[PDB]
């Protein structure tokens, strides 16, 4: 139904081992398709799904060039910024990146995101009305003072309503086989005795594209949200996601337990107990 | 400032005894991004072994998948151990089919 | 597609 594209840039400076490393990878949902490291013997734009491999060279030289320029251009921000917060000039600092747009279920431009963190904490973000900025403290003032001056919002509008939809859209149809299918998960209870009076059921979700889902275990229907263990979702490594939830439960009520799912991908939510 | 990483080791497909299949660890919520992961046979380092490109979450924590085939048996021990700058010494997950 | 080069401003 919904989908997104985004586009995720690590700068990491590095003292005294040459100059910042500079990390870009494309995604849409949860597919990464591109991939770009300063640090690769020859630093060029890489295909990382199959359906983004019939780009042209004009695609690929494009974007190799758009991130070697963003390669200096983020080493110069990370001197910046060192400046900004009166740091050192011997500590290691990142500078993180995000941005992309979010179609509806109609095609058209929900919202669009541009925001930046530094050492892992939100410094300035482009509000969602594409036109005004908010800085987390007196450093992001002066980057906001900067971007205004230079039109940066504007830049960035253009591009989230324009080129970000124009791409993601020709993506989602080149790769409609895989991007525009949800594989549901499988799934499955388990029961692992911990003790005489006490067992653990646990949930399974296999399997499933894309990543978002919910797992949840009620007890006589009622959701047991504090004592359900539920690990974060994690990569099959095929594109796919795997999760669970897990309960501790008295011997002998394992059936008053229900675990519940829901993923696009099923026909309809799922409702699963244990079965000896 | 800094954010230790969640560790998770399990297999791509069932663990089935003889058969082949993917050994992934899954390291994530991690900050900063320098991480090391080594995926082990027996306490032994494993040679050969891929990770995910570097990309992070919503609340700007890392993440990255390390993997490499392997064939699970009854004797074979595997684990993942990984060191961070959160962390004082190398910590080791050991792999159980059952998480 | 990512966002243009356009001016490079820096941070």
């Amino acid at each position: 139904g919904s989908h997104s594209m985004r586009y995720f840039y690590t700068a990491m400076s590095r003292p005294g081992r040459g100059e910042p490393r500079f990390i870009a990878v494309g995604y849409v949902d949860d597919t990464q398709f591109v991939r770009f490291d300063s640090d690769a013997a020859s630093p060029r734009t890489e295909p990382r799904a199959p359906w983004i491999e019939q780009e042209g060279p004009e695609y690929w030289d494009r974007n190799t060039q758009i991130f070697k320029t963003n390669t200096q251009t983020y080493r110069e921000s990370l001197r910046n910024l060192r400046g900004y917060y009166n740091q050192s000039e011997a500590g290691s600092h990142i500078i993180q990146r995000m941005y992309g747009c979010d179609l509806g279920p109609d095609g058209r431009l929900l919202r669009g995101h541009d925001q930046s963190a530094y050492d892992g904490k939100d410094y300035i973000a482009l509000n969602e009305d594409l036109s005004s900025w908010t800085a987390a403290d007196t450093a992001a003032q002066i980057t906001q003072r900067k971007w205004e001056a230079a039109r940066v919002a504007e830049q960035l509008r253009a591009y989230l309503e324009g080129l970000c939809v124009e791409w993601l859209r020709r993506y989602l149809e080149n790769g409609k086989e895989t991007l525009q299918r949800a594989d549901p998960p499988k799934t499955h209870v388990t029961h692992h005795p911990v003790s005489d009076h006490e067992a653990t059921l646990r949930c399974w979700a296999l399997g499933f594209y894309p990543a978002e889902i919910t797992l949840t275990w009620q007890r006589d229907g009622e959701d047991q949200t504090q004592d359900t263990e539920l690990v974060e979702t994690r990569p099959a490594g095929d594109r796919t996601f795997q999760k669970w939830a897990a309960v501790v439960v008295p011997s002998g009520e394992e059936q008053r337990y229900t675990c519940h799912v829901q993923h696009e991908g099923l026909p309809k939510p799922l409702t699963l107990r244990w079965e000896p | 400032i800094q954010r230790t990483p969640k560790i998770q080791v399990y297999s791509r497909h069932p663990a089935e005894n003889g058969k082949s299949n993917f050994l992934n660890c899954y390291v994530s919520g991690f900050h900063p991004s320098d991480i090391e992961v080594d995926l082990l046979k027996n306490g032994e380092r494993i040679e050969k072994v891929e990770h995910s490109d570097l990309s992070f979450s919503k609340d700007w924590s890392f993440y990255l998948l390390y993997y490499t085939e392997f064939t699970p048996t009854e004797k074979d021990e595997y684990a993942c151990r990984v060191n961070h700058v959160t962390l004082s010494q190398p910590k080791i997950v050991k792999w159980d089919r059952d998480m | 597609e990512p966002l243009p080069q356009g001016q490079l401003t820096a941070y």
